[PDB]
């Protein structure tokens, strides 16, 4: 971000810096393919990267604003965040896991899968298909 | 009867079994207690659906029997009844009722069954609510017919009514005549 552009149009907030990474950096040669995008922005990729950065809170906020419909997950994100990040509810974690296996596991947008898998610790057999790009 | 699933012949025995459970008081209740225990154990059998029904039916009755508190105090409801009944529902106890009802000694059968059907309303309402709430939450906003039907236990019950009652007005009147069924209808309307 700290190098030309726009200089990004908006304020230097962390969120925008990541939007820049996702948009300017190599998610697009000349933009496209299989993300879920609203208003020109891959939300799931954003949450994933923000999470990658360590900005969990911001990632949570993005989800809140998201316009999505897996919303139960939204709940499970927030408490994961609230606690020590080992979100352990004696309650639902089990429920989240079932949904992952049935709905999410066989399908979806790579980043969405990443967020579910990583936050949830959903499927211990380990690896994320499309978006592991670095060692 | 187990050593029959499809065999229609099963219907012939339903009068005896329905009425038998209806008159559980006659048994002792050392015996009734023993049956109850054996049945909970018997949850092993999914393949026999009709075992599952009859047992579930017994439970619907047993709850009423426990009214003389000597029995009821002894038992814990969650362990003693709800857990088992719930298991039976999961094991398609409603589905087979629906089948019995849909695929309709007529007097004995109609009378005994309608007693069965009604017992379920009055004694069972906790189960109905449990299932209804379960169903509302379960599906999420590509559902296949099989997925739609899986959880459908409550609707199946409604159909049970529809098949059993159909024609038969006699029976049907019971719903309307006094303002628990009438409660049932109000409930279902919700």
């Amino acid at each position: 971000v700290f190098g030309n552009l726009h200089q990004l149009g908006g304020v230097p907030g962390t969120y925008q810096l990541v939007r820049s990474f996702l948009n300017i950096k190599l998610p697009a040669p000349l933009p496209g393919l299989q993300d879920g995008e609203v208003e020109g922005h891959p939300v799931w990729a954003l949450i994933y990267y923000c999470m990658r950065c360590g900005d969990l809170l911001a990632a949570s906020q993005v989800v809140n604003r998201a316009q999505h419909q897996l919303g139960e997950f939204k709940t499970w994100f927030q408490e994961y965040m609230n606690s020590k990040d080992r979100r352990l509810s004696p309650a639902t974690e089990n429920k989240l896991r079932l949904h992952y296996r049935r709905a999410l596991r066989n399908n979806t947008d790579p980043y969405k899968r990443a967020v579910y898998c990583i936050i949830g610790r959903c499927d211990v057999t380990d690896n994320q298909s499309e978006v592991a790009d670095k060692t | 009867l187990e050593r029959v699933s499809l065999d229609a012949v099963n219907l012939a025995l339903l009068m005896a079994l329905l009425y038998c459970f209806d008159i559980s008081f006659i048994e002792q209740k050392q015996y009734i207690a023993t049956i109850h225990s054996r049945l909970q154990d018997s949850q092993l059998w999914k393949l026999p659906g009709l075992q599952a029904t009859v047992r579930l039916a017994w439970a619907l009755a047993l709850r009423g029997i426990s009214q003389l508190p000597d029995v009821t105090a002894l038992a814990e409801f969650t362990e003693a009844d709800e857990a088992m009944a719930e298991l039976a529902i999961a094991d398609n106890v409603f589905l087979f009722l629906m089948e019995s009802v849909v695929v309709s000694q007529e007097e004995f059968y109609i009378r005994r069954v309608h007693n069965l059907i009604t017992d379920f309303l009055a004694l069972m309402p906790m189960k109905v609510k449990q299932l209804r709430n379960r169903a509302d939450e379960d599906a999420r906003m590509m559902g296949n017919e099989p997925p739609i039907s899986l959880r459908r236990d409550l609707e199946h019950l409604m159909l049970l009514i529809g098949e059993l009652y159909k024609k038969n007005p006699e029976l049907a009147l019971e719903y309307w005549c006094p303002t628990v069924l009438s409660k049932f209808v109000r409930q279902m309307g919700d």
